[PDB]
């Protein structure tokens, strides 16, 4: 399946099937976060999606083509997170995200808690587009998860 | 082997529930892609 949306990253390999992550699809492109498929190839359908772009850094990874996704947060706006939990349905989850300041600039951060396996849901703004992937950040102090709005180019 | 299975559409909902807050916080980020804070 080709068509443009939000999937879910299932594995067969340990117990039973197990959801690892979440990916978009755009442009005939999957997008998900690194740590999630390792490079590996992906399954859909009787077809078979081939690694095509990853780096370890960004923790991200692109199947079939290219980086698709040009959308950035504005910086203002509230933005909506598209979690998809394992074994549960999607719900779009809206908040205001923090920022990750680094030596290499400011980065937006999501200050949402969700199961492992929701590591690639996309991060939307009011149009629409995806502007980033759930699932690398940090925990501060007080236990609370933040993970970065991270985009590719 | 991993497999994919859609599982909604990418759209923005009008009345979804907003809560998280807004943090500001100095990270580093290492060369395997790991998040780390600095003060």
């Amino acid at each position: 399946e080709t068509t443009d949306g939000v999937y879910r990253v299932m594995t067969r390999r340990l117990l039973g099937s197990t959801q690892v992550g979440v990916g978009v699809m755009q442009e005939g492109v999957f997008h998900t976060m690194w740590h999630v498929t390792k490079g590996a190839a992906l399954r859909s359908g009787e077809g078979r999606l081939d690694p095509y772009w990853g780096d370890v850094k960004q923790d991200l990874v692109s199947y079939c083509g290219p980086w698709k996704l040009d959308a950035a947060w504005d910086g203002l706006s509230e933005v909506q997170l598209l979690a998809v939990p394992p074994g549960e349905r999607a719900k779009n989850i809206q908040t205001l995200p923090g920022i990750f300041k680094t030596k290499d600039g400011d980065i937006g951060a999501v200050a949402l808690d969700y199961p492992a396996g929701t590591s690639g849901s996309p991060i939307l703004d009011k149009c629409g587009r995806v502007i980033g992937l759930y699932g690398n950040g940090v925990v501060i102090k007080n236990g609370s998860y933040v993970s970065a709005i991270t985009q590719g180019k | 082997d991993m497999y994919i299975e859609r599982a909604g559409d990418i759209t923005w909902e009008k009345d979804a529930e907003v809560t998280g807050n807004s943090p500001r916080l100095d990270v580093a980020l290492d060369e395997s892609g790991d998040f780390s804070l600095v003060e």
